[PDB]
This record gives structure tokens, C-alpha cells and sequence, in this order.
DNA sequence: GGCTG
DNA sequence: TTTTTTTTTTTT
């Protein structure tokens, strides 16, 4: 019903006020319709008013159109008329038409993406999204509607604000009380949490400490390690939970009898979850691979995680961008968005560990202008912490957390606090 | 560039291509042929959309089906290397 | 376009009074259009009024034209309608048509001059201007504009300027008597105004107080927050407007009945504006994202603001600088310039806040030299109010407001004044 | 490649044990391929084993098909052979085929959903899902990778993990007690170890000392020089092994008799290994060249090196990135990743040097931030030691070695230790 | 015999091991002979194994080339079949075929370069190498003989190594005793030695003194000046050799009789080489230019230098990086590496000058970190000497030479000694 | 029955 | 959009 839409854009005002901000040139066929809409949009952009028939016939004459295009536009303009109908069926019909056009465009785009992917390298188009980006596009098209929320309107959105006042989101508590204090009860389900740190300063130590703490609380924890072997991460967890140093395990100070006894003592406890460590090669795993892993874990082991942990965000595959196509910032932002989408879909608290820039290394204080790969990670993330064990905290067997971005509470309340990192047992103890 | 040696060499290279016609007016040299890259139109077996234009500064081949456009030297280098050898040598011979 | 021009010369008054002095016979054609315009001009010269269709036809009957000219003029006269187009588009389009025709005539004239110049000197026309007159002729073609407004012309716009001083066309009052006193009637449109907070003063309390005061005066306020969510800023706004303490909302002392009653009481009042709160991540909002936000609000929400309040200048990002530092002088200077450019181009009062220098923190008196942003903020800021909170003032629930830069008026007139800050309701009350 | 998939399903148990878990009739075709796979699936369901050609033909006789399908199935069944192709290529190709067929089916399904949505509610089928099911449908078709391994469990696999604790075959001792002490048993196979210092401090001296120490332990050492000649580095190795001097070799203080005697005495030792020195022009080699060099070395001589020393990573050339395609942070990190991949493929200890920026060329200490090339090298590295020499140290002939990145052990247990570097002999001497 | 080569690449493991490392894509017919080999090479790079016929067919079906190419590749693959053969006839025939194809490609590229250089500029299709590297390409066409040198074995090849210590043909002695003492016999051929002084401290006086000293010791010296005329450098050499001050030549205190007598007295001495001075405009000479100069010197003037001197490397042009494309670091490092490559190619002692940073000027000490244009120059230079002059040293007619990078010996020993530079005679004298 | 840049 | 060299400048 393109002709009706154009006719009521020209000859009606309430319809124009209701539907114009959502109309786009891509919703019209490449014939007379798109060119007529181009003329209307140019007139509105230049004069901030709805053009008349004379205005468009003047705009058509002052246009660089071929004979076929000129004839089609003139015929379409001649065919326009103000058919009296109701301003409740027109709006819904226009919304339906726009949604259908958006779905059609998305389908064509994903077909083109799949055709592009199968092409051999050095011939395939670049900057075109890969196959893994197909669902996201299909998520955007379904979101088209003639209702748009731009900002929070005082006196117009106050019931929702009162609900936000009275209601509080559910929280997965930590085992460290300081994190609960700075997060008002823990972390929410569909979140992307990042623990940035320098190189060789405790990115995996903190993640393994969190994994052990969550495992002792009865959660199903999935540790996806992209840099370390499964046995290494499981040895970190064992050191955390069996109270044996990594030096003792490697040197063989502990015997197999003591190890088995401690493992069985932990097994007999009812307040224990299941921790599963999966190793992927560097750059060999993405969000879709994680979803396949979750599906096989559910099907073959009856395992549904809650505390999915990714060792390093910067190593994982983009899943939306082809490898070595965009810059580090865009690729890491895409990875963060994909991981947060996975966390929201699976209702799992997702924890990761990015790397800070070379400037932040051995720096007593860090800020958001220290992230190495991408500064867009805080925007995508829901809670971001830092590690500041630079020069003298190591001698005192301590650490420091900056709280760069905390969406659960206020970052400027307990911004910097001291953590008792114990590297032999790979754990965090509190200074209290 | 040397146009007449391009006309002479192009003819032999495009002579192998089927639907080969010598569109030679009083002032131009063109060769019509089936395109060897794409096989021209799959539906129409009698269409010859591959063309050679030698009246310009450089004799160029252009396909109107698969949008291939190349000089005659690149065409000879990529598809007829035995003809490409003598082509660049006669080119060196007169240059 | 000529048909429209003639029709709206015949059937309009404002268009005639606006475009008649810039209308010439040579601008139309060498056929029916020129003859019709000659008839119109003859009628308006003999009778100083716009001719009617019957009078035009009578004049055409009593005129010296051939058969083809008679037919063309009759058809054109029969093809003129009183249709109603918008005035701005009509004036702009007829101006463009006149300019194009004048340029074509001048180019043809200079070509004819050149052709006559390359002719035997014994044989040439004397009336044709010499070649040296070519640059001037084109100038007369370029000096064709229905309305000349290039800047403010002294001695030519003194009557309009006086209407600005009497009507205070630029001032926006403050709702606080002291702030109106030192600004000679409030802040001005197209200005950047900042608050300097010493140690122990919040930057968002004063901004929320100003936003509430502007809201109570009927202004559209756009509050862009960086370090806080939309709900938190709107909660500060509610605290100030509903007289409820900030902690009372979190505790739950105020019930839904009182909240809704107060909100509907405010909604009943016709002297209330609209407040739109938009949240952006830290460092993820330059003064080009604000332009997009304004465009979206105007297109979708029809919300065109008169007050724009940015939560914190330091948290913002310099679009020109591109790179982002937590506390760098070059970025603050660029951010201030970009925000003031936005204020000027949008004709809105723009408010922001910054932290004073550490020396300014310790000293109750704050010097422009004692500012974290030196030579960057006291150079791009029309007004820079300084807020001092010492122990004695806090014990008395007061803050010392010092005026550090006042483009509006004399800085030393009323430099120091005590403000009644309420930290619970986030409000500023005057002191007798 | 349906014929290959079916042939290796029937005639290969290893292929059947990794692909049958993930296989459906929708993946193959709608003609003879689907019918053949349906026969195979029916036979394996009725009898839990892979069918044979005779059994498949008997089942085809028992099953009922139309004439065309019967002929197609007979023709396809006739075309099955063993054809022992590679297992890795076969599984990768069948994974690709399954993924592409699943994507095609998902696209057709969403197109059918969209077509059914446009139908009137009376005409539309209730079995097809709504448009809201489009995204997840496209997502489940992107999570069909072939991977049955779920990973460690920490409670169901602690016996295997303890057995893995006893697998110390990855360790390679250092011949220096301090290095073994700080590495908890020496370096590990398939790791990128770096020895960084300033210009003219002894990086190649340390590399040659490590080469000699590994040679005296019976290892095969491959020294790849990027600046020096083969005979020059071999002179340093001779100075380390024969233990006379560098100048005495060039000053004639060594009589041929002594040189021959010492070389033959070292030949008589059964604890000595093999050392090959290879030189490359600056910026002309990487793992691609290194892999061909490894293959040529293995073919020409019974030499599979356990230790691979690269004179400098920076002088090396990246495989994919051109000579000056991108900046240092990229291509240097790319070369580091390629070298680590080569080491983990060959299961060899990889040693290389790194340069330090000018800021630490005359400093008593050097940090990880003082890496002249990309900071991604101290991300792919595993044991990045650092060599610091001052005037006081050079007076005592004692270079200081600081533990910069220690992945094997605790980086801060022995952070700084003094060595006994003898520059004339190109040897590192432990200090007790 | 391309079919045989491909067939035995497929059906012969022994053949593939030797021929593969050398096979390249530019050695077969551009059509299937090349398309089939590209398929095989892609399969080998993806799976590290020789593809089978089924694998080749599968890759052919998943390929994007046209119908003609597809049919040619299919026919070629169908024609591939193993035949009873012998390893030797195949390896020798393959070597002959590869050498012939390399020669054919080399001569085709030579003809292309000749026909491209004979074109008007700005239309010469840049990125094509100039005529200067016409023979070098041919030299690459002859260095393909299936006989790659694996490397040098420490124990297997030590007699050849020992017959390189008393040879001493690599070292070229100085004339000053201190320089010989610190370098333990003088500089070595195929090296890059550098003087760092600053601006107007020396650094060309030292180069001229070295040139004169080498010339007196029966050497052929090639001075290359990028910033001075051929007569200024020759005047400096005349002042050095004839023991006549530059002021005396300027003021005419030396007669033609004395000049002629001194020149003839030098000529009649047998212990004197030939010095040739060549001038190039600043930034208009590179390694290829120097090689062309070497060739034309050998042919026209039968002059074979051994002590090639370049006045300043920083003033030269890189032969690989486009001008002003990369920063100073990369460009200067590349220039120094190319100069060292030239020196090792022609087996000459290469001497050069380098500037220091602005901070090192008028300083009593110059460190290695004070190098001006690149930190890579010290890393890619065999020996560097820092020339330091203060007011006290200038008043004493002495300069302090500090050993900054001493690759021929220990720099800690004799690090700073005082030369007796005489600026009038452009000569260095010792103080011993 | 031709058509490019 | 980050990254790294070198320089020059300026601000604190
Ligand atoms: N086997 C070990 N025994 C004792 N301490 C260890 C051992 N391995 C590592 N550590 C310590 O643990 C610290 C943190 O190491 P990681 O957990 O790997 O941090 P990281 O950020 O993951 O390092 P990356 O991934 O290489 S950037 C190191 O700095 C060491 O001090
Ligand atoms: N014609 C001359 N007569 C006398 N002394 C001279 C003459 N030319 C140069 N000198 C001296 O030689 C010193 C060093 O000369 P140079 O070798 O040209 O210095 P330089 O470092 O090569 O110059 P740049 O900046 O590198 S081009 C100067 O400082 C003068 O004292
Ligand atoms: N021929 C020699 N005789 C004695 N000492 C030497 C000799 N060559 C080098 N040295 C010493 O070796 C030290 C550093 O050796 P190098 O291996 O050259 O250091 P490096 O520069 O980091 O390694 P490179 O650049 O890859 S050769 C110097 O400071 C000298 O003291
Ligand atoms: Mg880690
Ligand atoms: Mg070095
Ligand atoms: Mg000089």
C-alpha cells in the first residue's frame, strides 16, 4: 500500500506526524515509489513541512531522473489522492507494511551474507558481516515499530520509575562480602562482568577464585579457558579448594591418598555444584561455539551453567566479524556484545578478564583510558574491575581494585579497596 | 602504445573464441566473440558479448556479460602465454 | 514554476509584497509567460493593485498581440489557480528561479559581448558594452537575493536591536532572586554556563536544582547524564519537586498514593515544562552525539529544548580530540568549545559543572588561577559560578557561591553570596 | 560430497564414531541421498551396528520406493568404496557440509514463516511458528559444530588430573640451578620464551649460553641467526664449550693441536647433542620458512631439534602481514603468535630475544612496559626474563636478571638474581 | 611435464618431500596447471597433507572459477595417475623444469620492466621495479637448484670453521693504534660502523681521516657525500694527506710547486690506493644506487672498493619504503639494514655518520639513547663511536671518543679515550 | 544488434 | 579506533 502511504503523507497531517519519523527509503520498491519518497524526504529536510503536489512536480522537473524514472514518478504523483479513511487502521496498516519490508530486507541481506561467505578468500567481499551475524540482523528487523523511546520523560514515565524504586532485581551473591557490599547483593543474571588487569598480575587468579567461590555456593560453573590447558585451570581450582599450594602439587609434597581424601570430603558435601573446564585454541572459539558447548552439556551431561567464565575476551573469535577484517576496537566490542547476548539468552552470570594497556602496567592508578584492545568494552559491560598490584602490593601479598564501571551500585563509594591475593593457593582473602 | 600489433595479436587470440566476427568499418577495428571467461549467456548460445576495441590508444577487451575489462596484454598474459611471449617480443622488436 | 509564480502573484498579498520589487520581465521567457507578466506589470503600473482574472482577460482583449500570442496568453491565463502553497517554500523557490534566469541572461550577455568584440572594429554595435564590463555584469547577476540578511548591521538594525533590549529577548530567568540580580535578568541563550565545585560539593545537586527551577518556569529541559542512570537523576528531580527527601524514597516512607497525588497535582499546573533525561556511558558522548539526540527528540518526541544540562564536562568526550583522558586539559578546552558551539547553534542555555583546583579545594576563596581547568574553562564560559562548602557552612546548611567569571555583568558587583543548600531534597533556597 | 559421507559411514568405524551423533535426513538431500541415509538410519536403529552393502541392498529390497527413487538408490548404493582419505580433512569437510545444509534449511524455514505470516489468519497454518521465532531458528543452525568433548569436571576426573600432575615430560631442565629453581623444573615444550635487554647487553650471549647448556645435556639445538654469520655464532659456541676465550681464538693463542683435542674430547662424550646454526637475511623468515627448514633438516639428517633459538623476533618477518603493511603492535604480535604456534606444533622450547626502548637503555631496572616492539609479545610469551647491566655490575662482571613474565612459577619469589656473565667466554655463570 | 609433476606430488610421498619446499605457483601454466596447483597448495596449507583425488574433486566443486576453468581442472585431475618411475629421473627433470620456468618468468619480467620504464612519467604504472634491478632479478633466476643449505653443524663442520680464524682476511686494520686495540685488529668486512657526534662537532672530519688512513694503507676507498660537494671532501683529504691547513689553501699560502711536488711524492709511493669521491643530492641515493655506482665503477674505472664510506645514512633514501610513508624509526632502520646488506654483499667495510638528538648537543656526555632518528640503528650496526667535544676539549684540540656499541670487543674496556683531532688539517692523531 | 571504462 | 616510535611544545 505504498500509494496510500504517500497519499496520506502528503494530504494528511496527523498521519504524517505519527508515521514520518519511522519511515525510511529502504521500505519502498526501487521503482517510482522510492524516488517519490526521496523527493518528499528532501523537501521535508529542506523546508520542514509536508510538500504539496505542485512542490513535488517542481522538484521532479528539477531532478536528475531518466525518462523511465521521470515518467513513473509523474504517473505516481498523478495517481495520488486523499481517500477518506480512519486514523486508526492507517497507522496499524503502515506499521505492518514497514515490518514486512524490514523482514524482507533482512532476509535478502542474510542471503547475500551466506552467498558472500562461501566465496574463496581474496575474492570475497570485505567489511560484510560473517554468517554468525545473521541472527542479530533478524533481531533488529523484528524490533521495528512506530513507537520509539528516546529518553526518560519526567511526568510521562513515572509509574515505571516508581516500580524501579520499589522493586529490586535478583542478585547471585558472591562469597566475598566486600563484593556484595560494592554490588548491593551480588551480580545479576544477564550481565557481562570484566576483571581487567595487566599481564601476569592475576587475571586468571581472580577468575579462578570467583569460580571456586561460586562452586562452593552450589552453582554450576563453566570455565572456558582460551589460553591455558584444562588441567592447569583445574589445578588452580584444586589449590583454591584443597588448601594446597601449586608448589606442593608440582613438587609432589601431597600424596595421592590425601588428595583423594580431600576430594571425597568435598564430594560428600551437599552444598557443592559442578565445575566443567573446557579449553579452546586461541582464536578458535566464539559465541556460537559456546552455545554448541552448552547444548552438548545439557544433552549429554544434564548440565546447565549459571556462572559461565571466559578466561580472556581478547583471544576469542568475533563471531560477527571475519578474522583480521576490522580493527581491535571494533572486534573486541563485537565480542563483548556477543558474549553479553549469550549471557542474557542463557540467564548466566558471565565473567571475563580483559587486558589493560602498556601504560597501565606498573601504574598505581588506572582509569577507563587504559584499556588496550577496546574502550567500548565498558559501554557493553555491566560491571568492570581492575587489578593494581604494581610494585609494593606484591611484597605485601595484596592487590587493589579500581571499580572502573559498576552498574550494580555507585563506583565512587568504595572505589579503591585492598584485596589479599594469595598466589600459592590462587585465592582472594579479605583484609578485614 | 602500439595499436596495429594489438589488432594483429588480439585477432588470433579471439579467433579461437567461437562466434568470432570482424567488425571492421572504415575507421575502427572491433572483434566480436563469445566471452571465454564466463561462456557468455547460458540461456542464449548465440550471443557474443565479448568485444575487442583496437581503435583507441590501447586495444582493450570488454565483456558485457561478466563485466570483464582488460588490456590485450593482460588477456594474453593470463590466457595465451605462448602468444604472450611473441607479443611482448614483437613489442620490444618495434620498441 | 512560472505558472505558480504568476498564479501567486495574481492570488496572494504577502507573496506579492515580498517578491514584486525583485521581479523583472526578462526573468520569465520570450513567449506566453513574458506577455502575461507584461500584462500584469502594465495593470499594476496603471492601477496600483493586483489585477483579477477578468481584468487580465479584458487587458488581453485590448492589447496588440498576434494569433499565436493571443492563444498562448489565453491558455496561460486560464491555467492559473488560487491554490494555497506554503509561503517559505514559495519565496525560496521563486528566488532560486529568478537567480537561475538572471545567471543565464548574464552569461548570454557576456558571450554576446565577446562575440561582438571579435568583429571588424569598423563593423560592430556601439550599444554593446565593452569587454571590460564583463566582470561587473556577472556581479549584477550574483547580487540578486529576495532578502539580504548577512549579520547585524549597525545603524541599519537599531530599531530591531532596541526591541531586543526592552523585551530581554535573550535572557532566561533563574527563579532565584540572587542569581537574577548578578546576571541582569538571568542567563542568555546560546551560552555555556558552568559551576565549579570545591572539595565536599556535589556537581549534580546544583544542576538538578537548576533543572527543577527551569521545569517549574515552563522550559523544556534536556538532562544528559554520564555517571548516573536516568532513574537516579529523575529521582533527584522528584526529591526537589515533590519535597520528598532522597533517602525517604529508598526507605519507603512515602507511599504510592502521596507520590501519585503530588505528580498529578504538578501535572494539573499549566506552568510546568517537560524534562527528558538521557543517559550515556562515561566518555561515550561527544558534542556530536548530543546533536543526534536533539534531532531524534525533535523528529520523534517533538521535544525541542530550551535548556540543556550536561551532568559533568570532564566525563564528556572531545569529538575533535577523539582520544579520551580521565583528567586532561586539552580535552576539557575542546569539550567546552564544542558544547558552546552546540548552545550557539541550537539557541539553548547550556549548563555543566567542573571540579575546582586542589588549592581551590583547600582555600575557601577560589581564583580563576586556582581552577583544575585553567585558560580552558575561563575562556569558553559565559558564566562560571563557584560553590564553596566549608565546615561552618555545612553545619549551617549553606554554601558560599562565588562569581569567578561573568560575561553577563560585572563580576565584582555581587561576587560572594550564601546559598541555602538542602542536600536531602537536592534544592537551593535563598537566604534573607 | 554426500557419496563420500555415506561411503565412510558404511566403511569406516572411526568416521561413524564422530559424525553419526550429529546427522539428520534433512542434511543430505530430497532424492536418493536422503533415502540412502534413511535406510542406513533404519538399519542402525533396528540393529545397533553399521550396515554392509549386501545388508543395505536387502533392506532396500524390503523397503518400498517408487521406480525413480528405487533406481536412484540402487545407483547411489553401487557407488560406495573404502577410499581411505585423511580423517582430519574428512571430519572438517563433513562439518562444513552439515553447517551449510543447516543454514540453507534454516533460511528456507524462515522464508516459509514469513510467507505464512502474510497470509490471512483463516488461511495460515498454525503449525508454522510466528515471526518471533526467526532469530533463534537461525541461531540453532549456527551451533551444529562437531564436538562431543565437554571438558574436565574436577570431581569426575580428579584421578586423571592427578595422573597428569605426574606427567613431567614437558619440562626441560636448564643446566643452571637458579633457572630451574625459578621455573619449577625448567622450561616447557611448546612455549615462547624471551630474553630481553638493551642494545649491546648480551642477548645473543645469553642465547648462545642457553644453546651450549642444552647441547651439553644431550638436546638437539637449532640456532637461527638473523644478524650474525654462521661462523661468528659458532665461534661464540666454541668459546663457551672449549672455554678459552673470544680474543684468544682471534689472537692465535689456541694451537690447532689444542682445538682438535678439545673438539675430539667433546665428540667422545655420549651426553652431547647436535647443534645446527642457520642464518637468514634481516626481515626474510618466519615459521613458514622455519617449517620448511625443519622438514629439510629432518630429511637430510637425523635431526629433530628439541630446542629452537631465534636470534631476534623483531628481525623476523610475519607470515600474513607484509613487510610494512601494518604498525609494530600488530606484525610483531603476529610473529610472536606464529612462533608460539610453531613451538607448540613441534613441541619444542622456543627461545628468542627482544629489544628494549631507549627509555631503559641506561636504567638500573627494566619493566615489562619497556618493550621496544609490540606489547603483544609480553602476552604470547611464557618466561620473559630481562637482562640489566650497570657500571657497578660490569665492574664485577655480573649482569642482573629480573623475572619479568613468569608463567611457570611465582614471578616474585626470586625477582632479581645476579649472574656471573663472562663476556670473553660468552657464558653465564651461576653465583653461589 | 606438469601432469607428471602434479601426479607425483599426489601419489608419491618421497617425491613430495624434496620437490614441494621449492614448488611455486608461478612455475606452471596460468590455467588448470596453475588452478590445480593452487587447489593442492590450499589443501596442504589447510591440512598439512597431500590431497587425494576425492579431496581435489571436492575442492574443485567448492571453487568459484568459470566453466572453462572448471572443465580444464576436471580433465587435468582425471588425467592424474601414478606411473612406475624412479626418484632420480623425476627430481632432475623437475629441477630442469623449475629452472626453465624461473628463467622464462625472469625474462618476461625483464621485458616488462624495460617496456614500462620507456614510458612518460606519471603514467609509468608505479610499484614496478626500475631498470637498475634488472640483473639482480636474473641472479634470482639462477639461484634455484633444489639444494637449499640446511645450515652449519658445530661438530660435523669444524675444520672449515677453524680455517677461518687465522685467515684474518675479514678484518681490515686501521692506522691508529687505539682503534685497532679496541677493535682487536680493526674493522671487519660486511659491517656497518657509525660515528655519532652531533652537529658541527666532527663526524665528517672523522670520516675523511678514516678515508685518508685507509688510502695510505693501500686501500681503494669510495667516499659518498650526500650533503657536500666532491671538491670539499677532496679538499679535506688534501689537507689531511699533504699536511697543509685548510686555511692555507683558502688563503693561498701554498704554491703550485709544493702542491705538485707533494702529489707526485704520494703518487710514487707504492703503499697508496685510490680514493674516489661521488656526490649525490640529499635524499637521492639508496642501496640500489650504490650498487649501480659499484657496477659502473668496476666496468668504466676498474675500481673495486673495500672501504666504502657514506657521509650520512639519515640523508639517504630507503630502496623499499616510499618516501615519507613510515616514521623516522622504521625508515632509518630500513636504510641501515639495506646498507649493511650492501656491505655484506660486496664484502666492504662500510662507514657512516649519524646525528644525535637535540638534547645531546653541548653536553659533556653522549649516551646510546641520544641517537636521533631511530633506535633501530644501534641494533643493526656492528660498531658505533660517539664523538664528544666540550669547550675544555676544544681548547685542548682534543675530542673524547666513547665506544657506544662495540661488537668487535668489550666496550667496558677503553670506553672513553681522547683523540687529538686537528680541525685545520682534518686529521685524527693519538695521544699515546 | 549493437552497447564499456 | 589503538599502537608505536621521534620530535616539539606546553602545562603544571
Ligand atoms: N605455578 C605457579 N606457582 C605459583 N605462582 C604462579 C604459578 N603460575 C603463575 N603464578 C603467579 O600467578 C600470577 C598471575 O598469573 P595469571 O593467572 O596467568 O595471570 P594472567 O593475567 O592470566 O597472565 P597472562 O594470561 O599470561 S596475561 C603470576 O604473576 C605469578 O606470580
Ligand atoms: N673549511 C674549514 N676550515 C676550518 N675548520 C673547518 C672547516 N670546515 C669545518 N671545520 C671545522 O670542522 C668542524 C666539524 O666539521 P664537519 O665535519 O663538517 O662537522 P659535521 O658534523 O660533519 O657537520 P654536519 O652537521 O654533520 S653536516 C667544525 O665545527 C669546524 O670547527
Ligand atoms: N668479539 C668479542 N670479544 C669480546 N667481547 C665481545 C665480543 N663481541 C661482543 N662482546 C661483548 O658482548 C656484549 C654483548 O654481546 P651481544 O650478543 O652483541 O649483545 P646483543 O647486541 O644484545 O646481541 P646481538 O645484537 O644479537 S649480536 C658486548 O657488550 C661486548 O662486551
Ligand atoms: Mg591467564
Ligand atoms: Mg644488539
Ligand atoms: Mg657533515
Amino acid at each position: 500500500m505504498v500509494e496510500i502511504i504517500l497519499s496520506h503523507l502528503i494530504f494528511d497531517q496527523a498521519y504524517f506526524s505519527k508515521v514520518w519519523p519511522y519511515m525510511d527509503s529502504e521500505y519502498f520498491e526501487s521503482g517510482p515509489a522510492k524516488n517519490t519518497f526521496k523527493l518528499i524526504k528532501s523537501h521535508v529536510n529542506e523546508y520542514h513541512s509536508v510538500p504539496s503536489i505542485n512542490a513535488l512536480n517542481v522538484a521532479l522537473e528539477n531532478s536528475s531522473f531518466t525518462e523511465t524514472e521521470y515518467s513513473g514518478v509523474k504517473t505516481l504523483i498523478s495517481k495520488l489522492a486523499d481517500s477518506p479513511e480512519d486514523h486508526s487502521w492507517l497507522v496499524k496498516e503502515t506499521e505492518k507494511y514497514v515490518q514486512q519490508r524490514a523482514m524482507f530486507n533482512a532476509t535478502s541481506k542474510i542471503i547475500e551474507i551466506q552467498t558472500n561467505a562461501e566465496l574463496p578468500p581474496e575474492k570475497r567481499n570485505k567489511k560484510m558481516p560473517d554468517v554468525g551475524a545473521i541472527p542479530d540482523i533478524m533481531r533488529q528487523a523484528l524490533s521495528i515499530s512506530f513507537d520509539s523511546y528516546v529518553g526518560h520523560d519526567w511526568m510521562d514515565d513515572y509509574e515505571a520509575r516508581w516500580l524501579s524504586y520499589m522493586n529490586k532485581a535478583r542478585k547471585v551473591p558472591f562469597k566475598l562480602r566486600i563484593l556484595n557490599k560494592i554490588t548491593k547483593g551480588g551480580a545479576e543474571t544477564g550481565t557481562l562482568n570484566v576483571l581487567m588487569a595487566g599481564v601476569n598480575v592475576g587475571k586468571s587468579l581472580g577468575l579462578c577464585s570467583l569460580a571456586a567461590d561460586y562452586l562452593q555456593l552450589g552453582h554450576n560453573v563453566l570455565y572456558i579457558s582460551m589460553e591455558m590447558a584444562e588441567e592447569v585451570c583445574a589445578k588452580r581450582i584444586d589449590a583454591n579448594m584443597l588448601d594446597v599450594s601449586l608448589d606442593d602439587i608440582d613438587d609432589g609434597h601431597i600424596s595421592y591418598a590425601e588428595y583423594k581424601g580431600k576430594m571425597e570430603k568435598w564430594r560428600e558435601k551437599s552444598t557443592l555444584g559442578r565445575l566443567i573446564v573446557k579449553q579452546y585454541p586461541t582464536g578458535g572459539a566464539d559465541a556460537n561455539t559456546f552455545r554448541s558447548l552448552l547444548n552438548e552439556l545439557k544433552l549429554k551431561k544434564n548440565f546447565v551453567p549459571t556462572i559461565i567464565i571466559v578466561d580472556y575476551l581478547g583471544i576469542c573469535k568475533s563471531c560477527r566479524i571475519r578474522v583480521y577484517s576490522e580493527n581491535s576496537y571494533t572486534t573486541v566490542k563485537a565480542i563483548a556484545e556477543e558474549l553479553r547476548a549469550l549471557a542474557v539468552e542463557t540467564e548466566t552470570v558471565l565473567w571475563t578478564a580483559a587486558q589493560v594497556g602498556k601504560q597501565a602496567w606498573d601504574s598505581s592508578d588506572v582509569n577507563m583510558s587504559d584499556i588496550a584492545e577496546s574502550a567500548g568494552l565498558p559501554a557493553t559491560a555491566d560491571f568492570m574491575l581492575a587489578v593494581i598490584e604494581t610494585e609494593e602490593l606484591a611484597a605485601a601479598e595484596q592487590q587493589l581494585i579500581k571499580q572502573i564501571k559498576s552498574r550494580y551500585g555507585d563506583k565512587n563509594k568504595w572505589n579503591k579497596f585492598l584485596m589479599g591475593v594469595q598466589k600459592g593457593n590462587q585465592k582472594w582473602v579479605e583484609i578485614e | 602504445s602500439i595499436p596495429w600489433i594489438d589488432n594483429e595479436f588480439a585477432y588470433r587470440a579471439l579467433a579461437h573464441l567461437p562466434k568470432f566476427t570482424q567488425v571492421n568499418n572504415s575507421s575502427t577495428f572491433k572483434l566480436r566473440f563469445r566471452c571465454p571467461v564466463c561462456g557468455d549467456s547460458k540461456t542464449d548460445q548465440n550471443k557474443a558479448r565479448g568485444w575487442y576495441y583496437g581503435d583507441n590508444n590501447e586495444g582493450n577487451i570488454h565483456c558485457y556479460n561478466c563485466n570483464y575489462h582488460a588490456p590485450i596484454g593482460i588477456y594474453l598474459k593470463e590466457f595465451e602465454p605462448d602468444l604472450y611471449r611473441e607479443y611482448i617480443f614483437e613489442i620490444r622488436k618495434e620498441k
